[PDB]
């Protein structure tokens, strides 16, 4: 079991996570409790 | 083991003065806010006064400001009530109530046995309405009591500040629901609460014997704290 | 801690009557340990009587029976007393006194049996039973004597003044109309007479096996 | 290797995270932190003998508990939020109930039996907790009854820190024999052992599916190890970085690897492309610890400079 | 002796009719234009030394945030103070001495006198507070104290309190700000009488609170500090670095004291000789020696405490 | 004052496997202050288990106290001769003795052959105008057995009076004398009176009959 | 302004905060002394004997810090006894003690360390004298009860006196066995000292650079009479390690009697006559091991008991180091 298969699983898990990550997608401040 | 023992009650002539005491044990007395709630003879509960932990914050009912003094002796774990200009309308059962405030806390979670005061002869607040004063029920059935407020109890922070209490006949009140959806410790899972904004419902499934009493909803969004008139569940 | 408790005073009593049951306490200090009373019906249901503290500071009675049966204690002579009143036939039970409460119920006494019935010392009703029929498959026939309407309970059944006891099977008395129904049968020229006797009062009724 | 596999995909580019809160009140070095499962509460440990739990949303201290012994090296939050586990040079793991037990302290259990310092601990549920100690052993304790009920032996040197699998049925440990060992919690034994670092291994964390993990070492490299392929997949080392690594954590997608360096910086690496994606600065001393909320919304960093920073 | 005015006093007899208003004529009859040439050039010199140094200090503090410690607050205070001396003093004096007479009116006279005295007092009490802080920290007299950023802030505020408590009263009517010397520079009227403003009581208050007390405090504090350091060096006779530190600290304390004496004993001696020898009269030529010594502190307080500080030589 | 009930009355369990007696609880008064009291036949009831782990005097150690939520468990690997008798479960936190239905704990034995006989009514009883047709059935247990009265092909259940033994002194079975107590008029209305014992694991019922022609 | 009910949570946070500030003021003044060694069969035991012989110990003032621990032990014991009295339903031999028992719960608010009026003492003596309390206590084997219950209760007079000084057995029972902090807080020249005896040698550095740093002073014990060259090489590596660059090294050359006999009969050349040349040679070999720093300020003392020129030396070195480190961060040098 070679590397590219495990790397495809790491990709396909990373990929549809931008809509949850507030960093790579970034975040609007009304959609975030980090207002001061 | 949490204990609250009120004393100092009795019959007093109007215009007189009276100091009530509430003795706390088995918990960090100085860490709790404290409230006074009273109940006129054949009437519901009405909140009277609040003193924060540390005495930094004090609230009075309008009918009592100027006349009543709330105080605490935290080192001696003792609560005081200095009364003056006692009126006939002050006649009530008086409960001392502990209330700790922090993220996720359960205010109003322990009540004393209460002390009775009898006085001899001689608006902006949110109104909560329980239009049905009593309901006949039979064991095993399921009931739903409703209450509504003239203003939304849902706050801009997302919380809806609604509490349900039960006073069975002859006993001190017991917390049922805190913050609209949290089940109080010791309460059976046959109770559940729901609602939206200005209209709310408490539902019991397979109503049992012990379920009989008066059910009050209450808002803790802002002071003065205010109760509903109460809805009684009678057996058929 | 071998606790010595003797229950006594139970016996014949009429419904609604009064009696003074005694628990003699020995082998332990009376006034420093709590005491309790329990009563049991033969019908497998319990009937708990009382619990009193070591010196009587706390005493609790069952919700069903509070105020009817009363407990007291004599600390100087080390004796527990139980006064008995407002009796009904259901109170027919044997009583045990215990040291402490159920929280420390380590030993139980032998108990004394108190039977509630308005009947006095009455002669047992003696009825011969010797049908020799339908037993054509077996080798021996069963004879018997029926002890009916009899009280105090039990009243012993013997054959020829206690001479015969082998192979004898006795049915436990069934109570109807406050009178007991028992039958004792043995499967077996000599005089065959069932003597139904209460040796304590020597109350004896002799009935010979003769159709009449 | 993942690095030579992902070369074709586009880089992440400008990762500009900002400090949204500064939590003040500690008066000495912070040695540990742990996110609660609500991604809001956190616990921090300081040599002032206090363990403080903060509500990160309002900037309120929920509790500051004064500890009887100040020589703490590890602490843990039960996933239920009901318990913490605080260690010390006393070789004892003290358990504190944060939710059902009303108020302040009494200790219900002191887990005693290790013969060296408690180096790490992680709760499974309100029942069972896995711990490591300088005595070269690891142990699963039944806290209620107080006995070491399971024991994981086979390391030949001091055990440094531990990481629970996402389902909490397995755990992996890293030690100063420069090895990590995978242990079966319920079977009480080591399935596999991975060596290769020449250094003590100071840090360990998991890919979110529990199928891979990353290590951080004093040998100035980080390495990614795969369980099912049973070997190292990648090394992360600038040639001019010779200092130790103190801490690692994944972003919600696993894409970001945050690492603290003796050089006073917290570099944020693209875990897929091995490029540094961003930097966490603002500290006057080594970043000693960090963590990502389970929901991914925020990262906390803790430092030898006595400060914590919250980023998003 | 001098030409008495309401808002001014020119130390030059009008019996000849030559004297004029300090708001009016170029005072080229007090001294030949060469004297004002050197005056202006020297003022430009001190501008082109003070602002370089004083701005660069701030810039460096901005660049390196490691220096933002409570102990360093008072040197930032010094920098600010000296920028006041640069702008409130030298530039507006320049634009008047270039002409011979004070252009901006009595309100510009008040602004100059005020801002000058304010800066000088901020510097004075900044040095007093730094010595007091170091005394408390090292000698530990109370031995139950901590001294945090809060105390440094209170110290700075107190320095601003005293500076205003000195520079502002001449703006409302207790003594007065008037053109002194060549009448291009405005300052306190310590040299004439004026019963409306109670000059005697004001001068005595000034002489005692903003001179006598600072000197007493500095002498006492450094004396106790030197006693402590000498004693410490005494116990570890074989510890080389403590004996070296002893010698260096004593060197530095003496430098500090001599700098302060150089800075203020001119004014002290002049005012005292005015006080006891009332029968006398001096003109601008002799009246600008103390002004010289005071203005030049804008250079060598930054030198002695910022350039010479061994934590700042490493930024150069 | 709710009662706490033990279930079942009799727990027959296979050898080796855990045997569970479930006490269903009345009130939440919880320490673990629950007690099992046992009466053995011929002996005063004795407290057996108190405070979950504290053994009382004279009590077998094989009892195990356990449970979950609101239900409690008495676990025994094998019910033995000391375990036969009436058990009551009571919470020792609060009084009185909660009167449970009691576990009549004893091991279920193999089916035994009943001794069954029929008896005509006595002449002296007929003198009083009554007739009692008797059927003796000894050593018949467990309940997988029925005593049926048959008259002229029709099942009869009315007029039946039972005199039953207690738990028998030999094998603890059931033994009953079952009598059709009727008027002599109804006794003479019919000819054959029969008692039949029908058994579950035995295919052959026992028939005891009598008629006026054959006694 | 979403302050609703919350301005009570805020109030709590500021109240905890004032407390946090107060603990901090007390802290930081401690002088921490670390006893190390044990890297052999008995090194730290030699260190302990060196502490006993040359650093005294067991004063009245340190004993005074154990009063609250004694009281706390006493309190859990008496509460356990009282609750068991309530649990078994045992009544007083005299009903007037029922009032005492009520008073007992009231007077149990007197838990103000060291307020030992005759009235409280008499209340405890009377409760302890009650026959129901003695009856429960002698059956303590039926529940859980500290074995020291009788020990403390029978000696309450001596322990509760305000001049009470804990004995060695009292201290040893306070659960300070094994490892085990080994602590004392004696007072000297108005300074509160804290000394900690730990071990770890040749290789335990990773755990105490990991926890010991910023500490006030190290007490480094050396066995003077100590493949021998690989051991010397290891010692060179630890003592001279770069991670210990900014730590002052203080040397207690201990076991000087054994060292003096050993150098008398076993020559120093094993490692690399009279005392002076061999001691100077050892100093030269050790001091040459630095090679990277301008100075270390090592304070070497030649010691006899604690009643000789030793206590002054230790307090002098602590004071000069604190002073020099206070001047190090004031712009001066």
């Amino acid at each position: 079991m070679l590397v590219s298969k495990c790397c495809e699983e790491f990709r396909d898990y990373v990929e549809e996570r931008s809509g949850e990550d507030p960093l790579v997608k970034g975040i609007p401040e009304d959609k975030n409790p980090f207002k001061e | 083991d949490v204990q609250l023992v009120e004393s100092g009650g009795g019959l007093v002539q109007p215009g007189g003065s009276r100091k009530l005491s509430c003795s706390a044990s088995g918990f960090a007395f100085s860490s709790f806010g404290m409230h006074w709630v009273r109940q006129a003879p054949e009437k519901g509960l009405e909140w009277v006064a609040y003193i924060s932990s540390g005495s930094g914050t004090i609230y009075y009912a309008d009918t009592v400001k100027g006349r009543f003094t709330i105080s605490r002796d935290d080192p001696k774990n003792t609560l005081f009530l200095q009364m003056t200009s006692l009126r006939s309308e002050d006649t009530a059962m008086y409960y001392c109530v502990r209330s700790i405030y922090y993220y996720g806390s359960s205010p109003f979670d322990f009540w004393g046995q209460g002390t009775t005061l009898t006085v001899s002869s001689g608006g902006s607040d949110i109104v909560m309405t329980q239009a049905t004063s009593s309901v006949p029920v039979t064991p095993g059935e399921s009931v739903s009591i409703s209450c509504r407020s003239s203003k939304s109890l849902l706050h801009s922070n997302g919380n809806t500040y609604l509490y349900w209490f039960l006073q069975r006949p002859g006993q001190s009140p017991q917390l049922l629901i805190y913050r609209m959806s949290n089940l109080a410790s010791g309460v059976p899972d046959r109770f559940s609460g729901s609602g939206s904004g200005t209209a709310f419902t408490l539902t019991i499934s397979r109503l049992e014997a012990e379920d009989v009493g008066v059910y009050y909803c209450m808002q803790h969004l802002e002071y003065p704290l205010t109760f509903g008139a109460g809805t009684k569940l009678e057996l058929k | 801690c071998e606790v010595q408790l003797v229950e006594s005073g139970g016996g014949l009593v009429k419904p609604g009557g009064s009696l003074k049951l005694s628990c003699a306490a020995s082998g332990f200090t009376f006034s420093s340990y709590a005491m309790s009373w329990v009563r049991q019906t033969p019908e497998k249901r319990l009937e708990w009587v009382a619990t009193i503290s070591s010196r009587g500071l706390y005493t609790y009675f069952p919700d069903s029976m509070k105020g009817r049966f009363t407990i007291s204690r004599d600390n100087a002579k080390n004796t527990l007393s139980l006064q008995m009143s407002s009796l009904r036939s259901e109170d027919t039970a044997m009583y045990y006194c215990l040291r402490g409460g159920g929280y420390d119920a380590d030993y139980w006494g032998q108990g004394t049996t108190l039977t509630v019935s308005s009947a006095k010392t009455t002669a047992p009703s003696v009825y011969p039973l010797a049908p020799v029929c339908g037993d054509t498959t077996g080798s021996s026939v069963t004879l018997g004597c029926l002890v009916k309407g009899y009280f105090p309970e039990p009243v012993t059944l013997t054959w020829n003044s206690g001479s015969l006891s082998s192979g004898v099977h006795t049915f436990p008395a069934v109570l109807q109309s406050d009178l007991y129904t028992l039958s004792s049968s043995v499967t077996v020229s000599q005089s065959i007479t069932c003597n139904v006797a209460h040796p304590a009062s020597s109350t004896k009724v002799d009935k010979k096996i003769e159709p009449r | 290797t993942l690095s030579q596999i992902t070369n074709n995909i586009d880089p992440v580019g400008r990762i500009q995270m900002r400090t949204r809160r500064t939590l003040r009140g500690h008066l000495a070095k912070i040695y540990a932190m742990h996110w609660g499962t609500d991604s809001r509460l956190l616990v921090s440990a300081s040599q002032d003998g206090k363990l403080i739990i903060w509500d990160s949303y309002t900037t309120n201290k929920v509790h500051a508990i004064p500890l009887r012994s100040s020589w703490v090296m590890t602490c843990a939050y039960a996933p239920s939020g009901n318990y913490v586990a605080c260690g010390g040079l006393d070789n004892i793991c003290s358990i504190y109930n944060l939710k059902t037990r009303e108020g302040n302290v009494r200790v219900s259990r002191e887990l005693a039996g290790h013969t060296g310092y408690l180096s790490c601990c992680r709760f499974l549920d309100d029942n069972q907790i896995v711990t490591s100690s300088g005595d070269t052993t690891c142990a699963l304790w039944d806290i209620e009854t107080g006995q070491q009920t399971t024991t994981f032996t086979g390391h030949t040197g001091d055990v440094m820190s531990l990481s629970l699998a996402p389902d909490t049925r397995l755990f992996v440990s890293g030690a100063c024999d420069a090895s990590a060992k995978l242990w079966d919690v319920r079977e009480g034994m080591c399935r596999q052992t991975f060596t290769g670092h020449e250094s003590d291994i100071n840090a360990i964390c998991f890919f979110p599916n529990g199928n891979a993990f990353a290590t951080g070492s004093d040998d100035a490299t980080c390495r990614l190890f795969d369980l099912r392929a049973d070997q190292e997949l990648m090394t992360y080392s600038h040639d001019n970085i010779i200092c130790g690594i103190t801490s690692v954590s994944f972003s919600k997608s696993g894409r970001l690897l945050l690492a603290g360096y003796d050089d006073f910086n917290c570099n944020v690496w693209d875990a897929l492309k091995a490029d540094r994606a961003g930097v966490l600065a603002g500290h006057d001393n080594r970043v000693s610890c960090l963590g990502v909320t389970d929901d991914g919304m925020a990262v906390a960093t803790g430092s030898w400079d006595s400060f914590l920073k919250i980023w998003n | 002796c001098g030409t008495e005015g309401p808002n001014f006093y020119v130390p030059f007899s009008n019996k000849t009719g030559v004297v004029r208003s300090p708001f009016e004529a170029p005072q080229y009859y007090l001294a030949e234009p060469w004297q004002f040439s050197m005056l202006a050039a020297y003022m430009f010199l001190l501008i082109m030394l003070g602002f370089p140094i004083n701005f660069l200090t701030l810039y460096v503090t901005v660049q390196h945030k490691k220096l933002r410690t409570p102990l360093n607050y008072i040197l930032l205070n010094l920098a600010v103070a000296d920028l006041f001396m640069v702008f409130g003093g030298f530039t507006t004096t320049l634009y008047t001495s270039l002409h011979g007479y004070f252009v901006f009116g009595p309100t510009g006279c008040n602004l100059e006198g005020f801002f000058a005295t304010l800066g000088g007092e901020i510097a004075l009490w900044s040095l007093v507070v730094l010595a007091i802080e170091r005394y408390v920290v090292v000698c530990k007299p109370m031995s139950n104290f901590r001294f945090g950023e809060n105390h440094a802030i209170m110290g700075v505020a107190f320095t601003w309190v005293m500076a205003l408590a000195c520079a502002a009263p001449p703006l409302v009517g207790w003594s007065r700000y008037i053109p002194e010397g060549m009448q291009c520079s405005c300052g306190i009227d310590y040299y004439t009488p004026h019963e409306e403003t109670n000059n005697e009581s004001f001068v005595i208050y000034m002489f005692v609170v903003h001179f006598i007390i600072p000197l007493i405090v500095i002498f006492f504090c450094y004396g106790q500090l030197v006693f402590t350091v000498k004693e410490a060096a005494a116990q570890q006779q074989e510890s080389a670095t403590t004996q070296k530190a002893e010698k260096e600290v004593t060197r530095m304390v003496i430098i500090y004291v001599i700098a302060f004496l150089i800075c203020w004993l001119p004014y002290a001696g002049v005012a005292f000789y005015i006080f006891t020898h009332q029968g006398s009269c001096f003109g601008p030529i002799f009246m600008t020696i103390p002004a010289f010594f005071a203005k030049t502190s804008a250079v060598y307080n930054p030198v002695i405490y910022i350039m010479m500080n061994k934590q700042f030589r490493n930024c150069m | 004052d709710v009662v706490m009930t033990q279930t079942p009355l009799t727990l027959s369990v296979t050898i080796g496997q855990p045997a569970s007696i479930s006490c269903k609880s009345s009130q939440s008064l919880l320490e673990t202050s629950l007690n099992w009291l046992l009466q053995r036949p011929g002996q005063s009831p004795k407290r057996l288990i108190y405070l979950v782990s504290k053994l009382d005097s004279g009590v077998p150690d094989r009892f195990t106290g356990s449970g979950s939520g609101t239900d409690f468990t008495l676990k025994i690997s094998r019910v033995e001769a000391a375990d036969l008798g009436v058990y009551y479960c009571w919470q020792g936190t609060h009084f009185p003795l909660t009167f449970g239905a009691g576990t009549k704990l004893e091991l279920k034995r193999a089916d035994a052959a009943p001794t069954v006989s029929i008896f005509p009514p006595s002449s002296e009883q007929l003198t009083s105008g009554g007739a009692s047709v008797v059927c003796f059935l000894n050593n018949f247990y467990p309940k997988d057995i029925n005593v049926k009265w048959k008259i002229d092909g029709s099942e009869r259940q009315n007029g039946v009076l039972n005199s039953w033994t207690d738990q028998d002194s030999k094998d603890s079975t059931y033994s009953m004398s079952s009598t059709l107590t009727l008027t002599k008029d109804e006794y003479e209305r019919h000819n054959s009176y029969t008692c039949e014992a029908t058994h579950k694991t035995s295919t052959s019922p026992i028939v005891k009959s009598f008629n006026r022609n054959e006694c | 302004t979403l302050s609703a009910e919350d301005k009570a949570a805020v109030e709590r946070s500021k109240m905890i905060d004032r407390n946090l500030r107060e603990d901090g003021e007390k802290a930081a003044r401690e002088v921490k002394l670390l006893l190390l060694g044990a890297g052999e069969s008995g090194k730290s035991t030699i260190v302990k004997q060196m502490k006993i012989i040359h650093e005294a110990g067991y004063s009245e003032e340190e004993c005074k810090q154990y009063k609250a621990v004694v009281y706390s032990n006493t309190i859990q014991s008496i509460i356990a006894i009282i609750r068991a009295m309530g649990r078994l339903k045992i009544d007083f031999g005299d009903s007037a003690r029922a009032d005492d028992a009520r008073q007992l719960f009231v007077l149990a608010g007197a838990a103000e360390e060291g307020f030992m009026t005759a009235e409280l003492a008499g209340v405890i003596k009377r409760l302890w004298k009650d026959s129901g309390v003695q009856a429960c206590f002698n059956r303590s084997r039926e529940y859980q009860l500290n074995d020291s219950a009788a020990y403390y209760l029978n000696d309450l007079d001596r322990i509760a006196q305000p001049n009470y000084i804990p004995t060695q057995q009292d201290v040893l029972r306070t659960r300070v066995k094994t490892t085990g902090i080994v602590e004392t807080h004696f007072t000297f020249k108005d300074l509160h000292f804290k000394m900690f005896d730990v071990g770890g040698q040749r290789s335990e550095r990773k755990k105490w650079i990991h926890c010991f740093e910023g500490v006030t002073a190290i007490i480094f014990c050396v066995a003077l009479s100590d493949r021998m060259h690989e051991s010397m090489k290891l010692f060179d590596s630890i003592c001279n390690n770069k991670w210990f660059t900014d730590t002052s090294i203080i040397l207690f050359l201990n076991k000087k009697d054994l060292f003096e006999e050993k150098i008398k009969k076993s020559p120093l050349t094993i490692c690399y006559n009279t005392y002076e040349e061999a001691a100077a040679y050892i100093q030269c070999q050790f001091e040459d091991l630095n090679k990277r720093k301008d100075t270390k300020e090592i304070y070497t003392h030649f010691t006899c008991a604690t009643d000789t020129k030793n206590v002054q030396f230790v307090f002098d070195a602590v004071t000069d180091v604190i002073i020099k480190n206070n001047l190090k961060d004031c712009g001066l040098f």
